[PDB]
């Protein structure tokens, strides 16, 4: 059952939780070859793994710069609970390690790229290949909000596809493992809930609340509520108004509106049946949740597969230098990585 | 259409986290 499913996923994950693993691999072990990303966070650059000719995706963090942006305890929290993670839809934390001025994750590469890039291209998806990605998403939250992990930045920019047409989500930089809850003003302005933007205490209901955002996006091509600027976004998110494009269909209109809820006490994912009101919703009638958690469902879309590090699918970004101090930085802060 | 409203936004790129 999913309970028992659940059960040994939690046993699994706590031995690891509870000791986490250190310094598995060294920044010689690696030839750098192309940055896939960047962002506040640092960078991600495609490297090739010698001993093996495996190409990963290594996430560089500037110890200096996590500390001035006050995200020391949230890159603690991303590398503590991704070494300890293990689900389909979860990209994979291959190795970790650090040196006298960077904090290194090296990631499971997918050639195939963000979400984001091809929603953005395409313009939309249609419903069904909205719904095949909306169901790994909903796998991916009954797991890891059964571990008492709040996810906090779901959008398509998270969300890469693999040489099968699945998704991995990916970025855990705003994870964090809590049972009561919790305060700090973080995520993507697009995607907030209404009880982060009015600065409540709020519960993995945030994660749900997003999930209504990535499907509207994915299924009108735009998201529920945008505008230039943050500020005016916030103000769409908060006046309890939404409105949908007339080609949604009546089961996914009423899905949204129930995730899409301000009102804590009827947001689905939120009540007393918790996940199942969504699993059990009309729209995912045709959902075979075992089939999906298998793979076993012909995926809508398969990226163009040019090679284990062909970068086509992403941007190109200004290439930077990997600078290691003579001296150690921040040695205290980041002792436990 | 709130589709040449979105295109014609600022916000049609990768979107950053918030600080
Ligand atoms: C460049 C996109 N990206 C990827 C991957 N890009 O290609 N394979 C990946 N894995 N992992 C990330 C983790 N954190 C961030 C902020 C971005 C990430």
């Amino acid at each position: 059952s999913v309970k028992e499913f659940l059960a040994k996923a939690k046993e699994d994950f706590l031995k690891k939780w509870e000791n986490p693993a250190q310094n598995t691999a060294h920044l010689d072990q690696f030839e750098r070859i192309k940055t896939l990303g960047t962002g506040s966070y640092g960078r991600v650059m495609l490297v090739k793994h010698m001993e093996t000719g495996n190409h990963y995706a290594m996430k560089i963090l500037d110890k200096q710069k996590v500390v001035k942006l006050k995200q020391i305890e949230h890159t603690l929290n991303e590398k503590r609970i991704l070494q300890a993670v293990n689900f389909p839809f979860l990209v994979k934390l291959e190795f970790s390690f650090k040196d006298n001025s960077n904090l290194y994750m090296v990631l499971e590469y997918l050639p195939g790229g963000e979400m984001f890039s091809h929603l953005r291209r395409i313009g939309r998806f249609s419903e069904p290949h909205a719904r095949f990605y909306a169901a790994q998403i909903v796998l991916t939250f009954e797991y890891l909000h059964s571990l008492d992990l709040i996810y906090r930045d779901l959008k398509p920019e998270n969300l890469m596809i693999d040489q099968q047409g699945y998704i991995k989500v990916t970025d855990f930089g705003f994870a964090k493992r809590v049972k009561g809850r919790t305060w700090t003003l973080c995520g993507t302005p697009e995607y907030l809930a209404p009880e982060i933007i009015l600065s409540k205490g709020y519960n993995k209901a945030v994660d749900w609340w997003a999930l209504g955002v990535l499907i509207y996006e994915m299924a009108a091509g735009y998201p529920p509520f945008f505008a230039d600027q943050p500020i005016q976004i916030y103000e769409k998110i908060v006046s309890g108004k939404v409105r949908f494009p007339s080609h949604f269909s009546s089961d996914l209109k009423d899905l949204l509106r129930n995730l899409l809820q301000v009102d804590l006490t009827k947001r689905f994912g939120n009540l007393k049946n918790g996940v199942n009101d969504i699993k059990n919703h009309k729209w995912f009638a045709t959902t075979d949740w075992i089939a999906i958690y298998q793979r076993k469902v012909e995926a809508p879309f398969i990226p163009k597969f040019k090679g284990p590090g062909d970068t086509s699918n992403f941007d190109d970004y200004e290439e930077e230098e990997i600078r290691v101090s003579i001296n150690e930085k921040c040695g205290k802060e980041f002792s436990e990585f | 259409t709130t589709y040449a409203d979105f295109i014609a936004s600022g916000r049609t790129g990768r979107r950053n986290a918030i600080h």
